[PDB]
């Protein structure tokens, strides 16, 4: 129940604003500057304010935080999905999220803004499907906003009916200091980009234990993902009854499904670090990493962030593989590796200097984090069994997907 | 080709259940 | 003579083909047909007479003559026997006391020497409710393996779902058509 | 299919080799097809056996299926999971329709010995489906 969603900017201008309720003065944001800055300065800083009867609940964006404004007990998680569905019309409509394209595209910004919400209520928040009804360079609203279906515009024609899906795959790993892994968790993530002719209504099918238990094939790899969150299109009550993934795929590229299990596997890196850091005098970094995954699969980009000190200067690397830079901006060892093939080992030794007078205040143990990602390699073991494509006019699809392993929140606490 | 897996065609569903 | 021009016509798709819809009233006959044309459940009254209409796929027009059910209107599936190719029955699950009804109206319209080149389609209809049988135990109470020299395909089609509507109409073109 | 025959005598003597009674990760082809096998694949695969031998009789070993379902999984795309048998006691029918291959009793179901019979009917029938409706949807 927002009162007024306002766009500030990073000087406590507001780049824009639009009441919806008129319940709250629009000299109210003038104090939010001063707040914010007193919570932050006195670490009382969060993403809902308040001042006095009227609440300022917004996030951060690129550029500016999103203030909306409200005075009743309005629904403060309603709020935050408006801001989110905001903040993603803008990048759809925006390729860049800066005040550039805000004192740029006020014409079709202001249009955006009062179609998506009235009275506090948001009512549409497709970009494709809004895309036809706001443009920037006005026809009757499209049927699909009224229609049931809002996620699958009709009337789409193309030459070719192809759909690129995308598997990736999130290793997250939360390894203690002691060289134990507390939170080892990996997020599947299904992202496609369906281009087909009209509206096909996709039948996905893939290796779940469930579905094997339910169907009696429970003996063979199949994924338990504790948690699978379908997307808009992709209908509840087909999943509920009988694991039936039944939606229609929209035009572009979209997230379908995002599955979310523990992982109970050993990591696919195992880096072995030391720290020799003599009294103001000197530092060692023992830093040796064991790749524990399939020596068939390829960790291309390995950017293993290795913390150095916040002083350090004069430094030295003495590794094997991979190229290893200093960033003064973050402070830390860039352990860059194009390639690292599965099951190698690369061993360095850092040596960097120290200045002689301590520091004033001390800066803290950032944790080492890796930056692997080696395609094709599906660590979860879920594999796609297939995909039904039915259209009413009858068409041959060539569905496409490919399976992306990457480190998620793989950081290793530091000693 | 393309970084991070090639992409693979999928099927239209799993023929071995009916 | 020549057949440059049936050449040229079949190089890019010549045949069209025909079928029929017959079925008990109430049974899906209407809803399907309004399925397979436009693909949406369209709601009618009882078919009081008959709908025509053509199913246009795989360059194959697909003439469709949706007949009722009725009592008055079961002799009159005779007038459709002239000048049909093919022949479409769709069976009704959900009421066991006319099961034995379309049995025996399938088999007085199977006992008629001029309907002989239209092939046996069975239409698994009502595929929505817990009470509908499997694709077996229909066939067997109506013992389809019975119908000597009659090629008979048994396939369920759910009315609100649409499944296997693909499924029966490329069986019914592999019959129909014995090409490449 | 010449890789299916090369594999076939190989896979035999792998699995007569395997009593009847290391690499972590799961790598993919590059651009190799993978779905479930189709029934008239499962029934080619079912006569190519037979044609071949050393299937049809042969004890049923879980190290034996495992290396079959491996070796048609590599040799054709198919997932391995359409070689799935119905529960005992008994005849063991194949799970996925089309398929030729059977388990039969060659003397608790886990601990009574099967063996694999070659049933055309099986492509026909579908007897894992009438037995088990529930898990055949
Ligand atoms: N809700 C629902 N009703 C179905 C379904 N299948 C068949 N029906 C019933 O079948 C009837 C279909 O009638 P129509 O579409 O008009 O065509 P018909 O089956 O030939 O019926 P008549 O015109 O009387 O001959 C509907 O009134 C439904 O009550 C289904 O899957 N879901
Ligand atoms: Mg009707």
């Amino acid at each position: 129940s927002a009162s007024a969603v306002y766009v500030l900017d990073l000087k406590g201008k507001v780049l824009i604003c639009r009441n919806y309720r008129g319940d709250v003065d629009m000299s109210e944001v003038e104090h939010f500057m001063p707040i914010l800055m007193e919570k932050e300065e006195e670490g009382m800083l969060s993403p809902i304010l308040a001042h006095g009867g009227v609440r300022f609940m917004w996030i951060k964006h690129n550029n500016l935080y999103l203030v909306a404004t409200s005075k009743k007990n309005a629904c403060v998680s309603l709020v935050f999905s408006f801001l989110y569905k905001v903040v993603q019309v803008f990048s759809e409509y925006f390729k860049e999220l800066e005040e550039e394209s805000i004192r740029d595209n006020f014409v079709i910004i202001y249009e955006l803004l009062d179609e998506l919400m009235d009275f506090g209520y948001p009512q549409t928040t497709d970009s494709k499907i809004l895309q036809e009804y706001i443009t920037q360079e006005a026809p009757r609203p499209p049927a699909t906003v009224t229609n049931a279906v809002s996620w699958r515009s009709e009337g789409i024609k193309y030459r070719k009916n192809e759909v690129f899906l995308d598997v990736i795959e999130a290793v997250n790993l939360l390894v203690s200091a002691n060289g134990n892994v507390l939170r080892s968790e990996i997020v599947g993530s299904i992202k496609m980009r369906v281009f087909l002719s009209g509206m096909p209504e996709l039948r996905l099918g893939l290796n779940d234990k469930v579905l094997f238990d339910n169907t009696g094939r429970g003996k063979s790899k199949s994924v338990e993902l504790e948690d699978v969150k379908f997307h808009q299109c992709v209908r509840l009550s087909r999943f509920e009854n009988d694991r039936t993934i039944s939606f229609i795929p929209p035009d572009g590229e979209f997230e379908l499904m995002s599955y979310r299990l523990n992982t109970h596997v050993k990591p696919l890196i195992w880096i072995e670090s030391v720290i020799e850091k003599h009294s103001h005098s000197r530092i060692e970094y023992m830093v040796k990493a064991k790749s524990q995954f399939k020596r068939r699969s390829t960790a291309n980009n390995v950017e293993i962030h290795i913390p150095v000190p916040n002083d350090a200067d004069s430094p030295k690397f003495k590794t094997t593989v991979g190229s290893v830079k200093w960033v003064p901006e973050n402070s830390e060892i860039v352990w860059s590796v194009k390639s690292f093939p599965g099951g190698k080992e690369y061993l360095m030794r850092a040596h960097f200097g120290l200045p002689s007078v301590e520091a004033e205040d001390k800066e803290g143990k950032p944790p080492i984090s890796v930056k692997f990602e080696i395609p094709y390699f599906t660590t979860s073991g879920i594999q796609v069994r297939y995909l039904k494509i039915i259209e009413k006019s009858g068409y041959q699809a060539l569905p496409w997907v490919r399976y992306i392993t990457q480190n998620g929140d793989y950081q290793l606490r530091t000693q | 080709d393309r970084k991070g897996g090639s992409y693979s065609q999928a099927a239209g569903s799993d023929s071995a259940q009916s | 003579g020549n057949i440059f021009a049936n050449l040229f016509k079949g190089l890019f798709g010549k045949k069209e083909m025909r079928i029929l819809m017959v079925g008990l009233d109430a049974a899906g006959k209407t809803t399907i047909l309004y399925k397979l044309k436009l693909g949406e459940i369209v709601t009618t009254i009882p078919t009081i007479g008959f709908n025509v209409e053509t199913v246009e796929y795989k360059n194959i027009s697909f003439t469709v003559w949706d007949v009722g059910g009725q009592d008055k209107i079961r002799p009159l599936w005779r007038h459709y026997f002239q000048n049909t190719q093919g022949l479409i029955f769709v069976v009704d699950s959900n009421d066991r006391e006319r099961v034995n009804e379309a049995r025996e109206e399938l088999m007085r319209m199977l006992a008629e020497d001029e309907l002989r080149d239209a092939v046996l389609l069975v239409f698994a209809n009502k595929q929505d409710l817990p009470n509908a049988m499997n694709a077996a135990e229909i066939t067997d109470k109506l013992g389809l393996h019975s119908l000597r020299h009659r090629n008979w395909y048994i396939q369920a089609t759910c009315a609100t779902s649409g499944d296997g509507l693909y499924e029966g109409l490329d069986w019914l073109s592999n019959q129909l058509r014995n090409q490449k | 299919s010449k890789s299916s025959v090369i594999g076939w005598p190989a896979v035999r003597e792998r699995m007569r080799r395997a009593e009847p009674a290391e690499e972590v990760g799961f790598p993919v082809t590059p651009q190799v097809p993978l779905r479930p096998m189709t029934y008239k694949a499962a029934v080619d695969l079912s006569h190519f056996l037979k044609e071949k031998g050393g299937l049809e009789g042969l004890i049923h070993s879980q190290r034996r299926q495992d290396i079959l379902d491996l070796w048609i999984y590599h040799t054709q795309g198919y997932f391995p999971d359409w070689q799935n048998y119905t529960p005992g006691p008994g005849v063991r029918y194949p799970l996925t329709f089309g398929w030729c291959y059977k388990l039969v009793p060659v003397e608790d179901p886990e601990r009574e010995v099967l063996e694999w019979r070659f049933d055309s009917r099986l492509a026909f029938h579908h007897v894992a489906r009438e037995l088990h409706p529930e898990y055949f949807k």
